[PDB]
RNA sequence: ACUCA
DNA sequence: TATAATGGAGGGATGCAG
DNA sequence: CTGCATCCCTGAGTG
């Protein structure tokens, strides 16, 4: 978000989970969100 | 009686008891008001002498929680019960005068 | 002191009785006329604490000048009513019963 | 066991489960004292076990015990602890909060990126104790109690309290949130600009991060109270300080719709 | 060993986190048997406890940082020199 | 955006340390009534009232500006806490 | 004004009675107007016939009757009463031993009555019983998902009327029957029915290898009695197999008509599928002491013939609308009536044992409380019984035509996959494919088609015209989907000259499959396009040009339109807006021909041809369920001659008999300074000036004064410690006066409550001593106006104890109701929408001088952003705007029917006729083309809109035919650099208003157990900061803000009290403490016999209860 | 920038592509009734022909826009990224295209109309299947997405 | 699993 | 549950 | 406090145990 | 393989 080294103390796992989950409702010849959950 | 867990709506998402306030525990506003009342009472009692403020504090229960009789306050201050009644009355007089002057304790009369 | 850890463990009957301020011997809740809690019932003030702050049930001791006192007449300790969210009771079973969590 | 508004009584199901348990326990004690045969004692002991199971985890084994004239299972301790409505997820990992409000949002094109339009009455309620302190500092009220009694009635509200509220919110920020909060940019910090009317004014560039539009969306407002919370909001959570996506690293606050069209 | 996100989250050392996730009865029975102690390492534990989370301004890395103006700083320095 | 936010992020190894410094400095300013400020009378943050320019009541803005000046010293283990509190109360009483 | 209607399709039949699905259903259920001796065995009659005779003394049923309502509808709504009729039943108790007969008419309580419009009045609130779609009972054959070459036979009765039976061919070869989750060999049950190996071999032997799997020697060896005892041991293990017990159980499971009830539709479907005839609605009979099969052998034969691939046998589509049926008001109400009647019969049978076995009357034997309880439960607490949606008349009209797959006896939301929510091909003409809720309820909640009606069996039928040869008759046949699949049905727009098909190739359907077909192959034809869509969808002009996803929103949002004081019908109508107002009995019409004798604001008196003088009172300023004002305005004058069916008074949201859900405004499609950014809307202050989109809303407030153990609550004008300024608008009794303006904080009804006993604190002792004033006995509990509400007091209702005609619930002395109305002008945050799915919130109200305006000075009303059109693909609004411009200058309105309406050339012609009025007027007034008009024409021919070289007038007309005009910016006076679409659009003001939704809270009420703030604006609650908001705060690293959320701002009692005090004292907020919900968790875990211990770094216990919980 | 009904421009190529597709469909039907290809192969060929015709009319729409109306509102909004995408513009100006049955199997006949021309009640009812299926897809997918997000939060939170 | 049926069976043994 | 996002 | 009365229903995934 | 047990979006309104 800042295009610079991450600061110590940043809750990184929460950001990872949110970044993965936010586009979940957009996932649709394609396996899609069922495939993501399968993985 | 009726169950607090009585459902509201045909979703399982809400209960009846969730719409029932707590009337027992004081609200933040009420506790703040009582604290401000105590502080204004002490501010007004500081405008008396230590002895005539102590007489009122002992007679109305602000100290020790019990309301002492005139005989007990007089024996505590080594004076006569009529003497302690008189200094109590003049302390109340000074309090009423300071009240009519500053109009500080009126808002706490509800 | 500051809390750094939280432990959870099984509770012996001895520990359960050490939590308890008294035994709930009756299925009664509150009196149908006075609306006051029934003695030895699920809401008994002698067990779980006073309904009103620093005031016993019958009203003999009514201020904080008595705190820790237990009224001889009604049997209620004079403390903050907040204790009714905290103090536990207990029921002494005539026959042991299995905790279903450790069964099912 | 509480008396509601109309004097009726409402109570928890745990009381009825406890009553079942105590009745069966006392009956077992009496049957033992009177020397009942083993069939009766066995039936009573099995009923006692069933009652303890009902109290701890109802419906776990066998049919769930219900109140008379109802198919609704009684709520046991296990039901209180677990589930979407359980204690953890409903009252521990999340709470309803004070100093919060909510209103329909409106596009505020004149706003700067770090700003948001906040209705006057919403701000008067959200910053109410700060406003009482300011009304005591200025001569608007003798003390805090009189200031609150004055704010209680809407017709007793004069125009100096609005200037005092302007003084109160100076430099401070509020948190705007829109559900669903999919990523951390579902909440953002904004400097509030007091506005007439009842609508919250949202900056256009942040509409993409909130996935907000103006077909009827509503947003919630929160007031960080401490200097620490205010600093966290102004430095880390401010809208103008979060311009890139923490997911892709690409710009998130960027031109869209009418802006792109005109350029 | 590879296990999915659900089983891995249920298998964490913190029993508050696992019990607030899912399968509350199973997690709680096993933790109460083991006498488990939650060290409050993660975020969910401290959120349940109403504590200050170990991230951001709550991280031990930045938590104890002090601020002082040069006037008071030099005053304290002279006070510590004269002892 | 906050004025000079880039330079403020440049002063620290971690943005959250900047937040901590700003918050603690604002707490100091509030506790001592702004009379412990490192700012000069012309550097004081101002607020436009109906009367006119007055001192900015927001302590966080004050602290960020003071930090931008460079006259503040921040770090770990600079002084025992009691000694700091009481030397501040001696220099700027309540 | 002139009304021009387009379209060449001639509909041979009008729309059916739109609320008939409710009215006829309930009328057939009650059979009230049928003399008892001529009633059919249906509905309440069928329930009585089923419950009686009660055998054990024998109690038998003769006939029932329904009385007249004790109170009218208006009185019921006033007094919180149920609009109902008394039910009586004549029963004769017979002693079969003595021959004694004692006959009496017993009173069974009251039954709610359906009003004229198809709704009910339950406890004073209007309600609707939504019809429920479900699987039709019968015998179906589905493919076995595990084994491809095999099938499952499913015998399904009515809901709650018996078990589902599953016939299967197991892998081992034997045929199994599944009942109540238990499986057994079907051969055993066949043997109980009396079948022998000879009969089964000769009957099923044509299908080779399966009959040997049916053969079991041990079962054929034992007679049906041993087989019955064996089957009872299989079904009821542990129960001693007494032969009479086995007979009774198997009879009650299969042959009992009281415990097993196939539908009449179920019986018909079984007879039609298996090709048999049923003597009853049970799977078998108990006759001459033995069991006789009815259903099992035909179903097994069909299953074997299907498995063997015998032609003529098919699997069943369970979503086919021939296999899915509707249960209407009558059927559901009759089901609950039957349940209550069975419970009453259990009570009767128990009373026929105790007491004196000689002296008993029907009155002593019958307790009607179970029946009353069942009916009251159905009407008050069922899911299909819903709070009536009467926002506008169309709201309730649509609500009554709703179809739900949810509710008791139906799907749960997780039980609903894609198959149920889908639009089936058989929904054609029956269920609207457009109107369905957006979100979780999509596909589950649907709407009945316009021309559709539910038959007596429960199947939706749609009309079709017969086509013989090439001639289309005028006779219509209402078909079910099953019968529809038989024919080739041509489309309704196929060309015709006279009654003859004029096309060499026609578009038709065969089993929903579209096909090109010769006129000789045409067996039927659609009645109209209208039959494919619902009532709401049929009100969307140019529907063929709108994407379905947006037409859905248009349909659903017409429901939410608020009645306006100046409401008007759209300039572009579909031809249904009159009929909707007609069938939704909001408007008032004349019974016969006659003359108007009197016209008032309150009533209309008409003298008819009969000479009788009929007075119609008008409902004036009545509050609907949703707060919108229902009021009727007279549309006739004294001495006016009216005919049969002529309009007398306009209802709410209707203009001269036409549906008026909004207003026609002059709209310009263009961006404007980002104020219409992302669907937001800009409006003109002229709309508020002439009171467009202004609506009346009434809110009802109520307060009770009751007896307390501390003394009576009293409604009084004497309230302690209150100024005369606070009591100004209260009368002698303490009720606010009618006509007074009330604002937030004002008192509506004054009330005093005796103070709960309490010892005054020593501070109060000293204060009382200082001021010398006794603390009053009573406390102020007055009802006040909540934040954000208020208005003008229009009504007060007071009901005391001891006055004639009124009795309250126990303990309540008196009840007072205050009605407060308010005139709501359109403002920022209110929601507008058109019929095409375009919806937006008002973000800016500009003064008239800033509005874009035409050259002749006319400013536009609404500015819509064109960015909302392309992605949404709803072009109907564009054609509506063009035709509205044409009608705006020609001064006329239009009727463009659905899928057969005004096409582009006709709109171009009307636009040319309108351009003549728009420009030749100017040219005659002595004005030429403007300079800015010339510049806009230059930029327009740069855009290829106009042909270069033509005169400025010719190019302006070329633009006007495209629906675009020159528009001047009111700020600069310079024109917009391009021609802009401007025209009349019909826009509605929806029920979602900022005044209702704005809310804020500092501190307030908290919950009992959790001590967290309550929820809802009505409870002055706080916003929920859920898990995901906590995740956001965590990812930001904002630890102290999160901790404030978890403590100081909720359920940290000490923390929140100290925070409030610190903020009102100007001090910084204190350090937070332990959240009370965590202590609640600790104690609830202790109640589960788990020890939760907070420990320090030394593993020593830490007491978060601070010594209060430890002895 | 505005939108009139004429701003959705039908290309002249649409009629040509449609008549070509009709002659091709007639050729496929003739090659079927003579028993050269099965029902399966004929159905697949019809679907493929209509897919390619849809792509052709889309390219025709956008080429006509690019060459003869580069400042057309739909074209400007689509190209700039302000609003719209090629398939929606195709539905507006070209043909609606092929629709699918509730089973997911695609109809042989496509929707030849566009939203500017207006559909037929049969074509509209045919499109309602896919519209409803997409709605149900979204409704049932949001819950799975939220459940997955919560799983990930619980597994990565420390 | 059914306490009533179990108790009835126990009753039937005397 | 019904409605909105 | 005594007539006799005697057995009441349309999902799907994975993780356990028999 | 079969039977039982568990999670299955959020916030908001109303009633
Ligand atoms: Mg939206
Ligand atoms: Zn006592």
């Amino acid at each position: 978000s800042m295009a610079r080294p991450v600061s110590i103390g940043e809750a990184v796992g929460i950001v990872a989970a949110q970044s993965i989950g936010e586009p979940g409702t957009q996932l649709t010849i394609t396996q899609g969100l069922p495939r993501v959950i399968e993985l | 009686p009726v169950s607090l867990e009585t459902p509201i709506g045909d979703e399982k998402d809400s209960f009846y008891g969730d719409f029932i306030p707590d009337e027992h525990l004081p609200s933040p506003v009420d506790a703040a008001t009582q604290s401000l009342l105590s502080e204004e009472l002490e501010k007004a009692l500081s405008k008396l002498s230590e002895r005539e403020a102590m007489v009122l504090k002992l007679r109305k229960g602000l100290i020790d929680g019990r309301e002492h009789t005139l005989e007990e306050v007089g024996a505590f201050f080594g004076v006569t019960r009529e003497r302690i009644r008189q200094i109590e009355n003049k302390a109340l007089r000074k309090l009423k005068y300071h009240e009519s002057r500053t109009r500080k304790l009126r808002d706490f009369l509800d | 002191k500051e809390v750094r850890k939280v432990r959870i463990a099984l509770a012996s009957p001895e520990k359960i009785r050490s939590w308890s301020y008294g035994e709930v011997e009756k299925p009664e809740t509150i009196n149908y006329r006075t609306l006051k809690p029934e003695r030895d019932g699920l809401f008994d003030e002698r067990i779980f604490g006073p309904i009103k702050d620093y005031e016993c049930a019958c009203g003999k001791y009514k201020r904080q000048r008595f705190e820790g006192k237990v009224c001889e007449r009604c049997g209620v300790e004079v403390t903050k009513s907040i204790v009714r969210r905290y103090r536990m009771g207990h029921i002494e079973l005539a026959t042991p019963a299995a905790h279903i969590w450790f069964v099912k | 066991m509480v008396q509601v508004d109309g004097g009726r009584f409402a109570t928890s199901d745990l009381n009825d489960l406890y009553r079942r348990l105590i009745n069966r326990n006392n009956r077992l004690k009496k049957l033992l004292a009177q020397g009942a045969p083993e069939i009766i004692i066995r039936n009573e002991k099995r009923m006692l076990q069933e009652a303890v199971d009902a109290l701890l985890d109802n419906g776990r084994r066998g049919a769930p015990v219900t109140n008379p004239g109802s198919d609704r299972p009684l709520r046991s301790l296990t039901d209180i602890l677990s589930g979407k409505q359980g204690r953890f997820r409903q009252n521990l990992l999340g709470k309803r909060v004070d100093y919060s409000g909510r209103s329909v949002i409106v596009v505020g094109p004149q706003l700067k990126l770090h700003q948001c339009g906040l209705p006057k009455r919403m701000a008067l309620e959200l910053f109410k104790p700060f406003l009482l302190k300011k009304m005591e500092e200025k001569g608007i009220a003798p003390n805090v109690k009189a200031a609150r009694r004055m704010l209680e009635r809407q017709r007793d509200i004069k125009d100096e309290v609005w200037d005092a509220l302007e003084e109160v919110i100076h430099g401070k920020v509020v948190l705007l949130n829109r559900a669903p909060t999919l990523h951390r940019l579902g909440i953002q910090a904004f400097q509030p600009v007091l506005v007439e009317g009842q609508s919250i004014q949202l900056h256009p560039l942040v509409c993409e991060a909130f996935n907000a539009d103006f077909d009827g969306d509503q947003m919630a407002v929160h007031v960080p109270l401490s200097s620490f919370a205010q600093a966290e909001a102004r430095i880390q959570m401010l809208s103008a300080h979060n311009l890139l996506s923490p997911a892709s690293g690409e710009p998130l606050a960027k031109p869209s719709r009418d802006i792109i069209l005109g350029l | 060993l590879l296990m999915g996100v659900t089983k891995s989250a249920l298998s964490t050392k913190s029993w508050l986190s696992a019990a607030s996730f899912q399968n509350t009865t199973h997690v709680l029975t096993e933790a109460a048997i083991a006498g488990k102690k939650d060290e409050l390492i993660g975020l969910k534990e401290n959120v349940i406890l109403g504590r200050l989370i170990p991230a951001g301004t709550g991280s031990d890395f930045v938590r104890f940082t002090q601020v002082v103006d040069q006037k008071t700083l030099k005053a304290i320095e002279e006070a510590r020199k004269e002892a | 955006a906050e004025p000079g936010i880039d330079k403020l992020f440049g002063m620290v190894d971690s943005k959250y340390r900047l937040t901590v410094v700003v918050a603690k400095r604002a707490q100091q300013l509030l506790r001592h009534g702004f009379k412990n400020t490192v700012l000069e009378p012309e550097e004081r943050p101002k607020m436009q009232t109906l009367e006119g320019l007055f001192d900015d009541p927001n302590a966080v803005t004050w602290a960020m500006k003071e930090l931008l000046t460079g006259r503040l010293v921040f770090g770990e283990n600079l002084v025992p806490e009691d000694r700091l509190q009481k030397e501040m109360e001696r220099l700027y009483p309540v | 004004m002139e009304i021009k209607r387009f379209g060449r399709i001639r509909e041979v039949i009008p729309l059916p009675p739109l609320t008939e699905i409710q009215v006829e259903s309930y009328r057939r259920a009650l059979q009230a107007d049928v003399p008892p001796e001529k009633r059919e065995n249906v509905g309440i009659q069928a329930a009585f016939r089923e419950t009686f005779p009660i055998e054990e003394l024998v109690l038998d049923f003769l006939e029932y009757r329904l009385g007249e309502p004790p109170f009218p509808q208006d009185e019921c709504r006033e007094k919180d009463l149920t609009y109902q009729a008394p039910l009586y039943a004549r029963l004769q108790l017979i002693h079969k031993d003595t021959g004694l007969i004692k006959e009496d008419e017993v009173f069974l309580g009251h039954i709610p009555l359906m009003t004229e419009d198809g709704s009910f009045i339950i406890n004073g609130a209007d309600r609707v019983i939504v019809s429920q779609i479900h699987r039709s009972p019968g015998v179906y054959f589905t493919p076995d998902p595990a084994r491809p070459g095999r099938y499952i036979a499913s015998i399904i009765p009515l809901p709650k009327r018996g078990p589902w039976i599953d016939l299967e061919v197991e892998p081992n070869g034997v045929v199994s029957m599944k009942v109540n989750k238990r499986k057994f060999p079907l051969v055993l049950l066949l043997r109980v029915l009396g079948y022998d190996q000879e009969t089964l071999a000769r009957e099923l032997g044509a299908y080779g290898e399966l009959v040997q799997g049916l053969m079991d020697e041990s079962v054929f060896a034992m007679r049906p009695e041993e087989a019955l005892i064996r089957l009872f041991t299989l079904l009821r293990p542990g129960d001693p197999p007494k032969r009479d017990k086995a007979v009774a159980y198997v009879y009650g499971l299969i042959a009992d008509p009281r415990r097993y009830d196939l539908g009449e539709a179920g019986r018909y479907k079984a007879e039609e599928k298996l090709g048999i005839r049923l003597s009853g609605r049970t799977l078998a009979r108990f006759e001459d002491g033995e069991f006789k099969d009815e259903v099992f052998l035909p179903t097994l034969r069909y299953l074997f013939a299907l498995t063997a691939g015998v032609p003529g046998h098919e699997v069943d589509d369970i979503d086919h609308l021939g296999n899915r049926r509707i249960r209407t008001v009558g059927e559901l109400m009759t089901d609950q009536f039957r349940v209550g009647l069975a419970r009453l019969a259990r009570g009767v049978r128990e009373r026929m044992l105790m007491g004196s076995e000689d002296s008993l009357t029907p009155a002593k034997l019958v307790n009607s409380r179970p029946l009353e309880a069942a009916i009251r439960e159905f009407f008050s607490r069922s899911q299909l019984s819903q709070f009536k949606d009467e926002t506008n008349p169309l709201s309730s009209l649509r609500h009554k035509r709703r179809i739900s797959a949810l509710g008791p006896g139906g799907l749960t939301r997780e039980r609903a996959g894609f198959d149920v929510r889908d639009v089936h091909r058989t929904h054609y003409g029956r269920i609207c494919p457009v109107e369905t809720p957006e979100g979780a309820n999509i596909g589950l909640i649907t709407s009945l088609a316009a021309y559709a009606r539910v038959d007596e069996l429960g199947f939706i039928r749609t009309p079709y015209r017969r086509v013989v040869g090439g001639v289309v008759t005028d006779e219509v046949v209402y078909m079910t989907a099953t019968e529809e699949d038989r024919y080739t049905i041509a489309q309704a727009n196929t060309p015709l000259e006279g009654n003859r098909i004029a096309a060499e190739r026609v578009v038709a359907r065969r089993k929903g499959e579209p096909v090109i077909v010769s006129p000789e192959e045409v067996e039927f034809m659609d009645v109209s396009p209208k039959q494919v869509f619902s009532v709401n969808t049929n009100l969307i002009p140019f529907l063929e040009h709108d994407d379905a996803n947006r037409a859905l929103m248009g349909s659903n949002m017409q429901t939410q339109a608020v009645p306006l004081i100046r409401a008007q019908a759209p300039v572009v109508m579909t031809g249904l807006e009159e009929r909707v107002v007609r069938d939704s009995l909001a408007a008032l019409y004349a019974e016969e021909d006659g003359e108007v004798a009197k016209v008032d604001g309150n009533r209309i008196v008409v003298r008819y041809e009969d000479g009788r003088l009929v007075e119609y009172p008008l409902r004036r300023f009545y509050r609907s369920n949703q707060g919108t004002a229902l009021d009727q305005r007279p549309r006739v004058v004294v001495g006016q001659r009216v005919r049969k069916g002529d309009l007398l008074a306009d209802g709410p949201a209707s203009e001269n008999g036409f549906l008026a859900l909004g207003q026609n405004v002059l709209v310009a499609i263009m961006p404007f300074d980002g104020y219409n950014f992302e669907d937001a809307i800009v409006i003109s202050e002229e709309l508020l000036k002439r009171d467009f989109y202004t609506s009346i809303h009434i809110e009802r407030y109520e307060i009770e004064a009751r007896d307390t153990k501390l003394g009576p609550e009293r409604i009084t004008r004497d309230i302690p410690h209150l100024s005369e300024a606070a009591l100004r608008d209260l009368d002698e009794e303490g009720v606010v006066r009618i006509g007074a303006e009330v604002k937030p904080g004002d008192i509506l009804v004054g009330r005093t409550s005796f103070k709960g006993e309490s010892e005054p604190t020593p501070e109060e002792r000293l204060l009382r001593s200082i001021f010398g004033e006794k603390a009053r006995d009573v406390k102020d509990t007055s009802l006040r106006v909540p934040p954000g509400e208020g208005g003008i007091v229009v009504r007060t209702v007071r009901l005391r104890r001891g006055d004639p005609g009124v009795e309250l619930k126990p303990g309540v002395r008196e009840v007072v109701r205050v009605y407060v109305a308010q005139k709501r002008k359109l403002q920022v945050g209110d929601k507008l929408a058109n019929r095409h799915g375009n919806k937006g919130v008002v973000a800016k109200i500009l003064p008239v001088e800033d509005m874009p305006h035409l050259p002749d000075g006319t400013p536009v009303d609404v500015i819509l952003n064109p960015l909302g059109v392309p992605s949404r693909m709803n072009l109907g609004q564009i054609l509506e705007t063009h035709l509205g411009l044409a009608g705006y200058f020609l001064g006329q309105r239009y009727i463009s029917p659905i899928f057969d309406g005004a096409k582009e050339p006709e709109i171009k012609e009307l636009l040319a006729q309108a351009f003549e009025v728009y420009f030749g007027k100017r040219k005659g007034e002595g004005f030429g083309v403007d300079k800015r008009e010339v510049e806009v024409l230059r930029r327009a021919e740069k855009l290829g809109l106009v042909t270069p070289g033509k005169t400025p007038e010719e190019q302006l007309k070329e633009l006007f035919l495209q629906g675009k005009v020159v528009l001047y910016d009111g700020r600069t006076g310079e024109p917009i650099e391009g021609p802009i679409v401007v025209g009349q659009m019909f826009i509605m003001k929806l029920y979602h208003m900022v005044e209702d939704k704005m809310h804020a809270r500092s501190t307030g009420p908290y919950s009992l157990i959790t001590q967290q703030p309550l929820g809802g604006k009505a409870q002055f609650g706080g916003q929920r900061f859920g898990e995901m908001e906590v995740w956001a705060l965590e990812a930001y690293g904002a630890a102290h803000t999160l901790q404030e959320m978890l403590t100081l701002k909720s359920d940290d009692i000490e923390g929140r009290n100290a925070a409030y005090e610190a903020i009102i004292k100007g001090e910084d907020v204190p350090e937070p403490s332990v959240p009370e919900s965590f202590r609640v968790l600790v104690k609830e875990l202790q109640a589960l016999a788990l020890d939760v211990q907070t420990l320090d770094e030394k593993d020593n216990p830490v007491d978060i209860f601070e010594g209060l919980a430890s002895k | 920038i505005t939108i009139g009904i004429d701003d959705a421009v039908i290309p002249e190529e649409k009629k040509q592509y449609l008549e070509e597709a009709d002659r091709k469909l007639l050729q496929i039907e003739q090659a079927y009734e003579m028993g050269f290809l099965t029902d399966r192969e004929r159905y697949d060929q019809i679907l493929q022909l209509w897919t390619e015709t849809t792509e052709k009319v889309t390219q025709a729409v956008f080429k006509n826009f690019e060459e003869n109306y580069p400042f057309n509102p739909l074209y400007v909004m689509a190209q700039s990224g302000a609003r719209g995408n090629p398939q929606q513009i195709r539905q507006l100006c070209g043909l609606r295209g092929l629709m699918q049955k509730p089973s997911g199997e695609t109809f042989e006949v496509p929707v030849r109309s566009s939203f500017r021309e207006g559909l037929t009640v049969l074509e509209y009812f045919i499109s309602s299947h896919g519209a409803r299926k997409g709605g149900a897809d979204t409704a049932l997918r949001t819950a799975d997405s939220g459940y997955l997000t919560r799983k990930l939060v619980d597994v990565t939170h420390e | 699993s059914d306490p009533v049926r179990q108790y009835l069976h126990e009753i039937g043994q005397v």
